[PDB]
This record gives C-alpha cells, sequence and structure tokens, in this order.
RNA sequence: GCGUACACGGUGGAUGCCCUGGCAGUCAGAGGCGAUGAAGGACGUGCUAAUCUGCGAUAAGCGUCGGUAAGGUGAUAUGAACCGUUAUAACCGGCGAUUUCCGAAUGGGGAAACCCAGUGUGUUUCGACACACUAUCAUUAACUGAAUCCAUAGGUUAAUGAGGCGAACCGGGGGAACUGAAACAUCUAAGUACCCCGAGGAAAAGAAAUCAACCGAGAUUCCCCCAGUAGCGGCGAGCGAACGGGGAGCAGCCCAGAGCCUGAAUCAGUGUGUGUGUUAGUGGAAGCGUCUGGAAAGGCGCGCGAUACAGGGUGACAGCCCCGUACACAAAAAUGCACAUGCUGUGAGCUCGAUGAGUAGGGCGGGACACGUGGUAUCCUGUCUGAAUAUGGGGGGACCAUCCUCCAAGGCUAAAUACUCCUGACUGACCGAUAGUGAACCAGUACCGUGAGGGAAAGGCGAAAAGAACCCCGGCGAGGGGAGUGAAAAAGAACCUGAAACCGUGUACGUACUUAUAUUCUGUAGCAAGGUUAACCGAAUAGGGGAGCCGAAGGGAAACCGAAGUUGCAGGGUAUUUCCUGUCCAACGUUAAUCGGGGCAGGGUGAGUCGAAACAGGUUAAUAUUCCUGUACUUGGUAUCAAAUCGUAC
C-alpha cells in the first residue's frame, strides 16, 4: 500500500489521480449533498490515496 | 469613509506612532488592535 | 482550457431547496455551487465534460454570508438542459 | 396528602395571595365552582395547580374522590430577573 | 559499657558530663530550625557547647549506645533489620566516621533508621531518634572535633 | 503494555463484585475495562422512534476502573501479580507463584 | 389588623470543603526570530451546528527510518460509520514535501486577509492554465561610459552583510516638573520619567609616560572590612574616597624591518571512530482473613520486598490494586561537548636596531568642568609655531641635588560580572473565586469611547450519567405527582454544605505608619583578657578563612609606680438581508396580546440588449425586460457560434 505504487512510472499515477478526482471526488460530494452515502469512510480514503499519491511525482 | 481613514491599519502603521500603539494593543492582547 | 484540474475545482456540489426542486420539473433546471471565480464557458465545459449533458444558457449570481463570524461569498449557478436530466 | 407547585409562574405575588386566600379552608368542588366565573388573570394560574393537584390524587389516590379538601396553599415569590412566583398546594380527604 | 565485648570506654568528663544548659540548648535547636531557609547563624564554641550538652543529657537516660563496630557484610537491608531487632532497635540513628557505601544504601529506605557520619552530626538528627549507636572511632572523632 | 487486554478472565478485588470472576470484553481509551459479569446496571435509555428501539429498560454493564480488578490464573485459583518477561523473538505476559506462562 | 418563638418554603451567597489557577524563588539551557518570507492576525480545516488544539487546497494530515502496539478514528460530548489485533490500526521522535491571504510585505493600486501587472520556461486544445524572477549601499570584474580626447559622474550585469519584531542590561548624546529650605537662586530634586544610537549575550574597560617619596606589589573586572570614616553640606538635613592592607579569576601579546634556520606547539572549517546528554523508549518487590462501613485505603491477626515507605489515581486516610520511584538497560537517523585521525591558508624560536614627528607643547576664541574669561586647570580647532629618542621625556615635595613604574601619538585581550521574553525540574509554616493576577470560567472576553485608552460579573451535579424508563394530569408546551436507578434526589441538571437580613401558611397566647539603619534600657547564654572572624573555600546552618571592628598589667604628666569585656538571641521606647416562510411572548410595547416596530433556522438577488443593441404576459411566500412564452435587436468570428467580472429584495 505504502510503497505498492511506488515503482509504477508517473504517467500511471497521473491517469489514476485525476480518474479519482474527476469520479469519486464527485460522486461522495453528490451523494452527501443530496442526503446518500450514510458511510462518509470513502471521502478520507479517497483525501489520504490522493494526498499520497501527490506528494510522490515530485521527488522522483 | 472617514473613520477608515483616519484609524485604518495602514493609516497607522504609516507612522511611528501607530506601530507603538499596535505593539502597546498587542502586549495587552486585545482581539482586535483597529478594528 | 488545455489544463482539466482547474475546472475540476471549481464547482463543489449542488444546493437542495425547493425553489431547486421546483424548477428540476418545470425547467429540468439545477443548481450547482461553484468557486469564487465565475467563469461560466468553464463552468459549462466541466458540466459537460462531467455528466455529459448538453447545456445552452447558465445563470451567475453571488451570495453574501451573513453575521463577529463571517462566512464566504459563494456563486449561484443555475444550469438548464434541452432534454436530458442527471442527479 | 397530595403536593401539587407550580414554578416560576410570571404574577405578581400579592395577586396570587390574596386570589388564594378566597380558597383556602374551603372545600374543593366550591372553591372550583367559585374560580369557574373568576375573571382574574391568577385565577386560570391556580385553578391549573388544583386541577392538576385532584388529578394527580385521584391518579394515586382515587380512593374517596368526593370528600376532598383543601388544606394548604400558598404562594411564594420566586426568581427575579415581573417578579415571578411559585404557587404550591396540598390538597387531602381531610 | 560497650554490651559486646565487656569493654569500658574512657571520655572527656566536660563532654559527656558538663551541666545541662536549657537556654544554650533551646537557643541553638531554635537557630538550626530557623535555619532552614527561612526568614540562624549560631556561634561554633555555642555550638559545641549544645551539642556536649545534648550528649551528656542523652548519655545520663542511658540512651546512648556504643559498640566495637558496626557494619553489613551486604548491602541488603534484611541483615541490618535482623542486627536491630537482635538488641530490640527500631527508632534509632547509627553515628560512625567514614561513611560506609553499603550500610549507607541499606538504611536509605529505613525512615525510623538514619546513619551519619562524624563529622555530620546534627542536634536535630539527635533528639529525632529514641537512641544512637556509636563506635569507639567515632568517639575519639566527636571529643577531637567537639573539644 | 496494558496488563488487562481482550480475551482474558479477571477477578473484581473490590467495589460490590468481590469473589465473582468475569471476562473482559474490552477496555475503554481512558483505562475503564469492561468485565462480564460484574457490575449489572438499569439504564434508562431514551426513547426513539427511529434507530430500532429496544424499548423497556436496557440491561448494560457498566465500567470500573482497573485498579479494582485483577488478573485470574486458573493455576492456583487466586488473583497475583502479572510481569512482563522477554521470550526468545517478543515479549510476553506472565504469573507469579512459579510464574506460570501465558 | 399586629406581636411574642418554632416548623414548613422562596430571591438569597458569609462561613465550611474542591481545586485542572495564580503569586515568590533556586538550579541548567537559550540567551533572540526573520526575504529559503519573523512575531501577530483573517479565512478554510472532520460524517457535524459551536469551542480548544493540529494543519494550510496534500488543509485534526502525506513519504522514509526506530520504540510500544490491541486498540484506535485528538477532546468538549454523544451518536452513525470503519481499520487492525503480532507489526502497513493508532501514538511519540529524527530526516523531507506541502507550507491560502494580510502582516518588514519587497510586482502595481489599495482600506489586512481585496482588485490588477512585466520577464523566461512549461503548452495532446498557444483562447486558457502551472513554476521561478521584481524595490536598496558599495565591493569583485565586465557591458560600459557626459561635463572634457582619454578619463571621470552615471545606467545595467552574476553574488555578498541590511533596510522589521522582541523583557531586561553596556556605553554615549539629549532630557522637564513634582522635592528640603514651611515659597526661592548653589546643591539636593534627578541625571529621575522619556527619545535615539553600535553590535552584543552579556557589554564598556582591560595590562601603566598610574600611585607614596627617598621604604614598595603593580592587568581589568565584582564583593565584606578599611569606612558610612575624611571631606562636602544655612558643618543642618543629607551626600559621600582612594595608593595602602583579603576572596572569584589572574595570560599578556601582535605589527613596528632584515635575516637565520621552519610547512616546529598551535589558529581557524571540513571526514573518520569511541564515550556521555538531547530528540521516542524497555525491564523494574512484596497479602490476605476478619468487623463496622454503599464502597476500607478505617480497627484487629499473622507474614513479605525494600539499592525502591518521593509522589499521584483507585466508591473514606493504601509499600504489599495500578501508574510510578531508585536501580539495571536502550538509538535506524539527527544533534552539543571531549579526544586520536586527513586536508586548503596564518601557523617555533634566535640575532641584528628601535619605541610609533607636525608628535607633546605654546599664541588668536568656547565646550561640561562652581570658576561664563576671572589669577584659571582639562581633547582641540577657521589659523600659526612646534628639537630630540634609555645619551631624551613625565612626575616630587622646599627648588638646586637625589628618587620611580614606564616609554605617547597602531590594535586586541573569553577569566571572575548585571538581567530573564522563553524552555525543563523543584519548593512555599503563600492565597482559596469580593482572596489569589486585570482574567482559575470561550479574559485582556462582554461593555464604554471617533481613536488613544479604560475594563468587569460569571468556577463547583453525580464515586460511577447509573441523567428519573414507564404511567398520569397538562396546552403536543412549561410544570408536577407516582414507580425506579441512585447510599443520599434534605444530590434532579436554575444540579456541594446553606445563617441571617426580606417575604408567605400552620402551630400555644394578648390584641490604617511598613521591611529596614542607628541609640537606650530588661532578661538570658558561650568564652575569657580574650573572644568576636566579614567576603569567600567548603564532603554544606561541620571544618577552614583573624587583610578588620573592641578590651587589655596597666596606670600615670609619659617623670614615675606596679582591675573582666565582647558577641548570639528574645521584649520594649526613641530618631524616619431590515423581504418572506416555521417557532415563541421571553428582552421591549406605559394592562393582557397566542399581536407587533422583537431572536432564532431556511429561502431569495438568475443579464449581450439594467451601466450597440427587448417589447407584452406568467412565475414563487419575497427576485425579472434576467427564468418560460412570441420572436426582435447592436457587434464580431466561422447556414452556424460567441460578446468576460461586477449590484439588480428592502
Amino acid at each position: 500500500m505504502k510503497a505498492k505504487e511506488l515503482r509504477e512510472k508517473s504517467v500511471e499515477e497521473l491517469n489514476t489521480e485525476l480518474l479519482n478526482l474527476l469520479r469519486e471526488q464527485f460522486n461522495l460530494r453528490m451523494q452527501a449533498a443530496s442526503g446518500q452515502l450514510q458511510q462518509s469512510h470513502l471521502l478520507k480514503q479517497v483525501r489520504r490515496d490522493v494526498a499520497r499519491v501527490k506528494t510522490l511525482l515530485n521527488e522522483k | 469613509l472617514k473613520r477608515n481613514r483616519s484609524h485604518g491599519f495602514r493609516a497607522r502603521m504609516a507612522t511611528k506612532n501607530g506601530r507603538q500603539v499596535l505593539a502597546r494593543r498587542r502586549a495587552k492582547g486585545r482581539a482586535r488592535l483597529t478594528v | 482550457m488545455i489544463r482539466e484540474e482547474r475546472l475540476l475545482k471549481v464547482l463543489r456540489a449542488p444546493h437542495v431547496s425547493e425553489k431547486a426542486s421546483t424548477a428540476m420539473e418545470k425547467s429540468n433546471t439545477i443548481v450547482l455551487k461553484v468557486a469564487k471565480d465565475a467563469t461560466k464557458a468553464e463552468i459549462k465545459a466541466a458540466v459537460q465534460k462531467l455528466f455529459e449533458v448538453e447545456v445552452e444558457v447558465v445563470n451567475t449570481l453571488v451570495v453574501k454570508g451573513k453575521v463577529i463570524g463571517r462566512r464566504s461569498d459563494w456563486k449561484k449557478a443555475y444550469v438548464t438542459l434541452k432534454e436530458g436530466q442527471n442527479l | 396528602e397530595t403536593i401539587a407547585k407550580h414554578r416560576h409562574a410570571r404574577s405578581s405575588a400579592q395577586k396570587v395571595r390574596l386570589v388564594a386566600d378566597l380558597i383556602r379552608g374551603k372545600k374543593v368542588s366550591q372553591a372550583l365552582d367559585i374560580l369557574t366565573y373568576t375573571n382574574k388573570k391568577a385565577a386560570v394560574l391556580v385553578k391549573k395547580v388544583l386541577e392538576s393537584a385532584i388529578a394527580n390524587a385521584e391518579h394515586n389516590d382515587g380512593a374517596d374522590i368526593d370528600d376532598l379538601k383543601v388544606t394548604k396553599i400558598f404562594v411564594d415569590e420566586g426568581p427575579s430577573m415581573k417578579r415571578t412566583s411559585h404557587i404550591t398546594v396540598v390538597v387531602s380527604d381531610r | 559499657v560497650l554490651k559486646d565485648a565487656q569493654s569500658a570506654l574512657t571520655v572527656s568528663e566536660t563532654t559527656f558530663g558538663r551541666d545541662f544548659n536549657e537556654a544554650l540548648v533551646h537557643q541553638v535547636v531554635v537557630a538550626y530550625a530557623a535555619g532552614a531557609r527561612q526568614g540562624q547563624k549560631v556561634n561554633k564554641k555555642m555550638y559545641r557547647g549544645a551539642l556536649k550538652s545534648i550528649l551528656s543529657e542523652l548519655v545520663r537516660q542511658d540512651r546512648l549506645i556504643v559498640v566495637e563496630k558496626f557494619s553489613v557484610e551486604a548491602p541488603k537491608t534484611k541483615l541490618l533489620a535482623q542486627k536491630l531487632k537482635d538488641m530490640a532497635l527500631e527508632d534509632v540513628l547509627i553515628i560512625t566516621g567514614e561513611l560506609d557505601e553499603n550500610l549507607f544504601l541499606a538504611a536509605r529506605n529505613l525512615h525510623k533508621v538514619d546513619v551519619r557520619d562524624a563529622t555530620g552530626i546534627d542536634p536535630v538528627s539527635l533528639i529525632a531518634f529514641d537512641k544512637v549507636v556509636m563506635t569507639a572511632d567515632a568517639v575519639k572523632q566527636v571529643e577531637e572535633m567537639l573539644a | 503494555a496494558a496488563k488487562i487486554r481482550r480475551d482474558d478472565e479477571v477477578i473484581v478485588l473490590t467495589g460490590k463484585d468481590k469473589g465473582k470472576r468475569g471476562k473482559v470484553k474490552n477496555v475503554l481509551s481512558s483505562g475503564k475495562v469492561i468485565v462480564e459479569g460484574i457490575n449489572l446496571v438499569k439504564k434508562h435509555q431514551k426513547p426513539v422512534p427511529a434507530l430500532n428501539q429496544p424499548g423497556g429498560i436496557v440491561e448494560k454493564e457498566a465500567a470500573i476502573q482497573v485498579s479494582n480488578v485483577a488478573i485470574f490464573n486458573a493455576a492456583t485459583g487466586k488473583a497475583d501479580r502479572v510481569g512482563f518477561r522477554f521470550e526468545d523473538g517478543k515479549k510476553v505476559r506472565f504469573f507469579k507463584s512459579n510464574s506460570e506462562t501465558i
């Protein structure tokens, strides 16, 4: 988890993070605004994942 | 607008009097030094 | 408008209200929150990219928060669709 | 022995005291009949207190409903911010 | 009167036999108590006189015991406990010369038992404890220092 | 390095549960220890139409300080001290009185 | 109608108890932070309506390495929802990235969190977006370069120390009044308050052309004694010394111009390896029964460890319940100090000569020096004069004679030393919410004032929320009564004990001279012609430290004859968003108001044709010519598309 995605090149990391931002964040926000999403751990999980991904791509 | 021009943060800080009164207010610890 | 990260950071979440509820069926109009900027073209492009719903007219207005405590003023956007509808 | 006290009543002490002075030592039914037509504002409050007391007594001491008698009714000055008051009623068959 | 070797010890009369001076002892103890970092200096000769007077008072009450030696083979508090139980001593003081590391280490936890060297003897320690156990070398060191 | 953890048997030294054994369920972040059948309470739950209210009076368990309970070992049948000792690769708890291994 | 005493209650806040708080000190660090963006603020920051705290669009957290690791997702303060449980849950620490805006702010404007620029690079779509750069002295050299051919003044280029904040202190320059003289001039007041300046953690000074004079030791820096003595002072109040005689520490050197042998201790910065601290941590002893007691840690009985009875929590005071203490250990990486170790530069002593020339001094005029130019001493002027070099110079105590450290016109010198904005540890015969801090509480908060500035009241449930289920009256509120948890509800949240003052019903009867410097007297005690030793050393009220302050085999005229004082103490006197929707009558309405001119939560403002271009109708509880209905109209690009931000209620 912490280092599983370290080896893969930058292009796939960028693709994954942009896909996450475009789909998961928007879906979670829509569900939260509409009253759905009884479980909110998805927001924290995606936020942590994107933070980890963007922390890379600069030192590499 | 006269109040802002006269006792504004920048208006005071322009002169040394504003800086010293700001330091005194900081020492006192009031939430707002000027407004 | 080559970059796509900027546009997707404008809209935050939809707004739910009785007037919005009536509008969703009166003319298939929706209300979506946006960021400080009021770039109508960018908002339309982002909506088209995300929901794949064509938009013809977007109406933007500014709302000031109510109080000392203060809240950031927010931009309200009404978007209408020809025939498609989305959540 | 049934006790019922209403606290923080928004009424001056003197008016409630002088209203209750006309009910102390008299039968519950007779006092109720007298106060049915009373127009004083404190009359409504004292009626509420006494009817609540009688209802509680019947709920817990339903026996001998007819012979209920007013025993110890009084008013005391209440918290001051229009000074409030506390109206207390103790009622029993004897 | 060593109580262990039936050996008598020679002591100066002026040390353990001088007349008790209540006022001087009271002044010295008051000064010592007040000299605990609360808002007194005492003359050296007055201090020596107070120490000699209190020692004489304790001697005439049979509250002081002298032994040939006092040491523990190992730094174990059990040995000291057994040794003090042998003489039926519970709240007593130990006065000696050079401080023994093992004995001091073992006696550290004992609230009722405290060990001190000849040079580090004070009226408070002597009075706070019912009896004191002393050694001949300690006796002569005290005689020399107090004069 | 808590001396009490999940899935253990303990005995309440004092607090109306003297001589009665129990099984520890969980320990609160503040040190409170919950042990089955040590202190039964009749808390009155606030009625609520939603959340599938059980109704009546809920018979849950209260919380007591860990100081009032002690580890129990079936080898001797009496509570004793518990210490920590280093094993070949890890550190594990152990009792006293010949130091039965956990 | 009242009174004489008690009980039952109320606004009630003194006493009693609690401290998650303050106040006074000691020991060490640091003794400052900051454009690679300081201190302080605005705004976001979670499943969340508000606060502390962390964080800064990666926003109660992200990457790597170590400890514990089965609980955790920080708390107020619950609830829904998840991960892991033997090493990728979470917590702590080293090393890094991110580090919104204002704030010296330093891209421009500007009103703090607001609006808008220029340069290079990055460009699946050169419309749009991302990173870096910006305003100041001269120095290195260059592009260069008027007056004035060269040259200079000046602009630019790549770097260097700075242009702010912060408690005290070093030294210097300015700088008033209040005061004794019952007012006042010289003094004191007072070099006091206050402003500025150089860098600092300490600073200045710091090693003799200094002192007595015919005898001596010479660095500066602080301290008791000398000495509160001389002297000054309407000789009154008061101020106030040194060569001299003891402790902390005591290191004097560099150039002065030539050489000799020289990379010879050593200086300053950077690797290597060890130890001891810091930045997470591990192990670390022992008991029960019995009786009250809600609960024992309380009484009683017998035992155990103790290198650990310091301390805290645990249903009442606990060595043997837990956390801890001493003690024994521990560092992947960073970090202060010690050394041996490698390198870029000064980097041992010896001989030859010397003591730093417009220099000291003097004449035209003034600085604080009481001395304003008076007989007038001290740096020097805008100005003139002005000999040397141990063979010479300065100083004297009567001058001649004779004596003394030393060599002035080049510099430095960490050692003992004042202070605490802050960090870590401890103590207090210090205080208990009108005390203690202005503030123990969401306090430098509410509140007052244009600003400056001034500045409060308000702390407490319960051992454990186990927070009164359930039922009834009641208006679905508010409130109360049964039952029950609870020891106790004479603990019910407006929540510790609860007195009076004031108001109700019943009961028996009539109707405020302060620490402190001295003087004197009283008691008490050591020693004894002796004791008393200050500052300091010090295993610390022990032992040393008699450079002092008094008395005395002396008295006496200095011819002569031959004993008892001090210091410790205690006692005393004297000298000084207002629009609408849902809720409510509680803060207000000169009665009530379930009414409102009143609080809370939500909603509402829609633009190419409102600021060359739009007319009529409809719209919700409030907005329109803006949203829909009929299309029309000005401009531009390619029948088709577009014309930004900003306010449209009152």
